[PDB]
């Protein structure tokens, strides 16, 4: 097992350089880190945590992709918290979410949990 | 979600290499 998050496993400079390369090789993708909330207990762990998401995909669509990857029941509660906090618009394309919520290192960080607060 | 790949040395023969992949 690894206890470390992506940010704790890669230096700031390594992450900035990852984003630059992804930017040049995938100009219409947003680089997103999706991790399980640090003490989450109902939801399983995702197999992978690092994704490229097409600019046009909105949060509603991303949520349903991740839920399906987690093999969740339709009724199970799930929230995807961007840059620390519940997103109010779910129609917004992720390219625009990125503009308001991207980290200083250039990644977009999300955590998933069974509740919003 | 971490992987450590070890190559086994001293393995002849021949053109095939052995790796032990530890996934933790």
């Amino acid at each position: 097992p690894s206890e470390k998050t992506f940010k704790q496993r890669r230096t700031f400079e390594q992450r900035v350089e990852d984003v630059r390369l992804i930017r040049e090789q995938h100009p219409t993708k947003i680089p997103v880190i999706i991790e399980r909330y640090k003490g989450e207990k109902q939801l399983p762990v995702l197999d992978k945590t690092k994704f490229l998401v097409p600019d046009h995909v909105n949060m509603s669509e991303l949520i349903k992709i991740i839920r399906r990857r987690l093999q969740l029941n339709a009724n199970q509660a799930f929230f995807l918290l961007v840059n620390g906090h519940s997103m109010v618009s779910v129609s917004t394309p992720i390219s625009e979410v990125y503009e308001s919520e991207k980290d200083e290192d250039g990644f977009l960080y999300m955590v998933y949990a069974s509740q919003e607060t | 979600s971490i992987v450590d790949e070890f190559e086994e040395l001293g393995e002849q023969e021949s053109d095939i290499d052995e790796f032990d992949l530890l996934e933790g």
